């Protein structure tokens, strides 16, 4: 009732 | 458990059966101290009487929780209560209760 | 550290002094660890 | 649907049945209306046994007689403020291990020609404890409590204790004793702290209210042959949500001695009552600098 | 199965394949191991977007550039002990509201000599606030910090500054000077509270680690040029899942300039440095009396 708790190119 | 040594002031061979036990008697009800001891089973001192503490004597480290049973031995028309506080590190003895 | 909560109350005929046992254990969470010899007892001289 | 529903009794589970000529509900009639809280029940009468099979809270343990001779205020388990409750917008903090535990308060020596004393709630825990700390730095506080008043003495001693929690219990003055001063009690008898206040006048219990109907309000018993604790959890009780721990106490713990204390000669004369109070359901909104008051 | 599991790189994500003729792991040998979190991330590098929005902790709000130039240390948010980190039993309090916000601490004035300060955690926090109320009332302490170090500068001025988190900052001392005096730092070096201490010698850190690698570990430019602010979110780093918060400082926040303020006359010559701190996810375990140290 509170809803508060490698290199590559 | 194993009997925990409080009050191990005596040290003569006479009164060493009174280290087994920690004297209660009526006050003046302004809170008094009863007796104080460290939760340190390895640490010497009165936990070395206690299985626990020989034991903890030969490991280096511990851990877990303590179980410390206080038994009253007075009458049976002996009531009161006791606050019995452990205190977490960081906290010096407590000057009242 | 134990304190007096209200107080040690007797009737007449009672003792004015009693004693509280204290038994120290652990739990079933206890462990230790790196077992060494102890040092709670020493002695200073052989067996015979 | 042609009236604005704004009566004082809108929101209540009883339907009333009125009559209003007006655009207002409250400007109609007051109609017709279309175990118990009031009696102190127990734990087991409030089916409250599951909570109270060990009364630890926090890290603190009371060792008593639980469910049958264990009260719960007004049949009412302290809870958290529900949404619709709470007005405050901001999330409150419920520390619930820190501030909600036994609180010691003092050791007042039950006298035989003893008056009784008061303490006021949460006045008590203002100044110790997280708790305490807690109240002192936020601006919104609340709490429900388990008081446990303790008062050990022998089977050869006798007497009884009327342990009540007294909600709103406004200090009242002697008037100069003629009833023409108009005077007002000072700050340390109106919030007089852990250590409490003795009771100048306990049969109108400083107040002009009898002490004999305070059985009403959430109250036991410390006949000392039968037991010798008294336990009530007490909720939170408020016109608000929330409220100030500094500049208003919920409610106030009567302890005064009904029959009084007797014993013969030889047996411990320092009879002390303890009180043990741990808080329930402890909410703190509105976070500032500290105050002490 | 014929040996016992207890090599120090069990529990770990990597198999090591490894030679081993006797009972216990830890006597095998070293064998073969079968964006990035120390180039101080951004919040965009560390996906944390989602929480860095808009910066308010607690009844606290910062504003500032958000994201791209906002560092989490070690790329690890902050975060409540797991169950299997933590090792003591009792439940901790999490207030998170009152606790976790953010504490302006000082306004250090940054001077064209000036040689940088540190601020040691969580001592800056020991004795102010909900959080250093919680911090001197229990044992144990854990938490993250959000640091905003803030300076702000006009556009005709230069400078940068190295803000930096060092953990285990351990202060060293000039040894008298020759090296041969085993001196140590006093407690006010060591943990100088809220208002910090100064660098006696930046370079080392006065503790002899150049202040050139310092950046390995979370850090921050203040290059007044382009940010006047350095966000940098720090987890909680300990070998322990908790500590005391009195005599274990985490980390320590330097702030040194690297780049000496400058600016000609006629521009404010007052530019201060202002250090914000939030803690974060913070857990205080081991409830007792209240202790300053």
């Amino acid at each position: 009732r509170v809803a508060d708790m490698n290199t590559q190119v | 458990e194993t009997i925990l040594e409080v009050n191990n002031v005596p040290t003569n061979a006479t009164s060493l059966m009174e280290r087994l036990r920690f004297p209660v008697s009526a006050q003046a009800g302004k809170g008094e101290l009863c007796a104080v001891f460290r939760a340190d089973p390895g640490r010497d001192g009165p936990w070395q009487s206690t299985m626990l503490g020989q034991l903890c004597g030969y490991y280096t480290q511990w851990s877990g929780s303590l179980e410390v049973t206080f038994m009253f031995t007075g009458s049976f028309m002996a009531t009161g209560k006791m606050l019995i506080a452990y205190t977490p590190p960081g906290g010096p003895l407590p000057k009242d209760r | 550290s134990i304190w007096y909560q209200t107080n040690y109350v007797v009737p007449i005929g009672a003792p004015n002094t009693a004693y509280i046992i204290a038994l120290a254990a652990a739990q079933k969470n206890f462990t230790m660890k790196l077992c060494k010899d102890t040092s709670h007892i020493l002695q200073t001289a052989s067996i015979q | 649907s042609h009236e604005n529903s704004n009566s004082a009794t809108e929101g209540s589970t009883i339907n009333y049945t009125t009559i209003n000529y007006y655009k207002d509900s409250y400007a109609a009639t007051a109609g017709k209306q279309s175990a118990a809280p009031l009696k102190s029940p127990s734990a087991e009468a409030c089916g409250y046994s599951d909570r109270v099979a060990q009364l630890t809270i926090g890290n603190s343990t009371i060792t008593t007689q639980a469910a049958a001779n264990i009260i719960v205020g007004y049949g009412e388990w302290p809870s958290y403020c529900s949404d619709d409750d709470a007005t405050a917008v901001d999330k409150p903090t419920r520390p619930d291990v820190s501030v909600n535990r036994f609180y010691t308060l003092d050791t007042k020596l039950w006298e035989k020609s003893s008056k009784g004393w008061y303490w006021k709630f949460p006045d008590v825990l203002t100044e110790t404890g997280v708790f305490g700390q807690n109240a002192q730095f936020h601006y919104l506080y609340r709490s429900g409590f388990c008081i446990h008043v303790q008062c050990n003495a022998s089977k050869f001693h006798q007497g009884a204790l009327l342990v009540a929690i007294l909600p709103e219990y406004v200090i009242g003055t002697v008037a100069g004793g003629t009833g023409t001063e108009d005077s007002h009690p000072p700050y340390i008898q109106t919030q007089p702290g852990a250590d409490g206040f003795e009771l100048q006048h306990p049969y109108v219990l400083d107040a002009g209210i009898p002490i004999s109907q305070l059985t009403v309000c959430p109250h036991q018993w410390i006949n000392l042959r039968t037991n010798n604790c008294a336990t009530i959890i007490v909720p939170y009780m408020n016109t608000l949500p929330f409220d100030s721990a500094l500049n208003h106490c919920n409610f106030g713990l009567l302890v005064v001695p009904i029959s009084p204390l007797d014993f013969d000669q030889g047996a411990t004369p320092v009879i002390p009552i303890t009180i043990t109070l741990a808080p329930m359901c402890s909410e703190f909104a509105g976070l500032r600098q500290a105050v002490t008051q």
